[PDB]
């Protein structure tokens, strides 16, 4: 399900070496390395992410996400 | 051509500094309103400078009126002190092109980098404290010193007046901030992190303003406005670059991002990363 | 044979650590993750891209133009 | 605890493997490969970084930060 | 030899994972991983290189480069 | 010892995988796989960067180096 879009508000990297994005007032968090950077590039760039998941709830994690310019 | 910068009030220092832009520079068509612009200086001659005497250190008074700056045309750069009662023009080392007539010029040992004068003044410009009071300490000082090498009380004294000239003609907002120290109230400006990084990132901010096309944004290095104001009220004379200051490396100025004009050397230094767990598992 | 050319339309990475894009109105994807950045980084500048590939589905090739 | 936050003053790898930012004022270190990327692309571009541990000494280390563009 | 001096006029990934520039007309292919990021942020800013080969004609591969500031 | 302290004039990946950078008119070269990315980094935004090493002959490797704004 897509469970968020818009531009990425924050991004943090976590103590577990995991990335939490802010997208649309919701936090996610990935274990996947290779996002680290591109969800930066995205967040500097104003990039319009969508978080998917199976899950959407605020705080769960994710590993699919698309990312779209103006 | 000689100008004066007239310390006395806020009005005859944003006087002053407002007549040499126009004299010296032409304004951007996209980035002027009324007749308060960001102006690219014009093409002068390599070695060309104009002098600035300094006035109004005590309001209104002529005194403390020997103090005269040195400022090569193109670059705004300060390229030495006159002290106007003995005669003598003491020129820094990365300047022997500069030649002034009628005075004796004492070519000097010390270059005007900031590295070294922030070294010889034991004076971060960071967190550095502006007052009437020390711009009449830092004239006293220059008007002391003798000799081919800068002290420490010279290099804060230089400092201090190639903030309050140079590089407030540079950027409106040092002009904006530091003129309230010429109030009656005789506040502190002290220089902010901030304050530091346009001064550091003038070439770039040089070469990417003459793009600009009404984008939404502009993001130079650590440098970002977010509209037409942000910039009028920040910048206020560029280089001309049509000078080795404004290109780094590569050729493409600008590349446009989600309607936020980028300098293109800022975008390629975050996207040369290779994939991050091939980066982080190569050790 | 050049599957698709143009500006990047949207890029995902996917659950399975693959990559997609939308070039020319077709989805591709592609395994290798070194190109992860590299289409990103395409699809932020403008680049036009061509999809290379033996058929015309998964790709490996991809030669990136300035616009 | 939230350790400092603001622009990264300088970053610098050491010959011991560990990777220094100064932010506002104050020094710490990281070992994360992951973050060098990540916090050098946040110093040059000038977003405000918060630096985040469970004791904030100077001089110790972190695995913590948040990323923001203002 | 200095085979190629010049500003990219494309790159490309290939089928091997081998990474491809066009410098000065001719076409040279790089084994380099490392060597695939770098090029492309080179090609988006016009930054020069100097391609560095034993043999220097069209399809020829490389291991040594030079990031000018020309 | 602060061997050199300026801006990147050039850098070239050589054939043994090292890396080399050209600093106050010095060649310096760096093992390190992490500074790759970082030091061309620098080289296209200008940075002051300085290299630190045991000996500062142009030619020396060096392990350390400080990403200056100023």
């Amino acid at each position: 399900a897509d469970c968020a879009k818009g531009k990425i508000e924050f991004s943090k990297y976590n103590e577990d070496d995991t990335f939490t994005v802010k997208v649309d007032g919701k936090e996610y968090w990935t274990s996947r390395w290779n996002l680290q950077p591109l969800l930066q590039s995205a967040q500097l760039t104003g990039m319009t992410v969508t978080i998917k998941s199976s899950t959407c709830e605020s705080g769960s994690g994710f590993a699919e996400v698309q990312f779209n310019n103006d | 051509r000689e100008f004066t910068i007239d310390f006395s009030t806020q009005q005859s220092y944003v006087s002053s500094l407002n007549s040499i832009r126009t004299e010296i520079s032409t304004p951007l068509e996209h980035i002027s309103q009324g007749t308060t612009s960001v102006s690219v200086i014009n093409h002068t001659p390599p070695g060309s400078y104009f002098a600035v005497d300094i006035r109004g250190l005590d309001v209104y008074q002529a005194r403390f009126d020997h103090l005269r700056l040195i400022i090569e045309q193109n670059n705004l750069y300060v390229a030495g002190f006159v002290n106007t009662a003995t005669n003598t023009f003491y020129r820094f080392s990365d300047f022997t092109h500069i030649s002034v007539p009628g005075v004796t010029t004492v070519s000097m040992t010390t270059d005007s980098s900031y590295t070294t004068l922030q070294r010889v003044a034991a004076l971060e410009r960071s967190g550095m404290q502006i007052s009437r009071h020390s711009l009449v300490s830092s004239y006293l000082a220059l008007m002391e010193f003798s000799g081919n090498t800068m002290t420490r009380d010279a290099s804060r004294a230089v400092l201090r007046f190639v903030t309050v000239t140079a590089e407030a003609l540079r950027f409106r907002q040092i002009q904006r901030e530091f003129r309230q120290a010429l109030s009656e109230t005789a506040p502190v400006y002290t220089m902010t992190p901030g304050d530091v990084d346009l001064t550091l990132n003038w070439g770039r901010i040089s070469n990417v303003l003459p793009e600009y096309r009404g984008e939404d944004g502009v993001r130079v290095g650590r440098i970002s406005f977010n509209n037409i104001s942000a910039i009028l009220g920040t910048v206020a004379v560029i280089l001309n670059c049509h000078q080795p200051e404004c290109q780094i490396t590569g050729d493409r100025p600008v590349i446009k991002i989600n309607n936020t004009l980028w300098e293109s050397n800022t975008a390629a230094a975050f996207l040369n990363r290779k994939s991050q767990f091939l980066y982080t598992t190569g050790k």
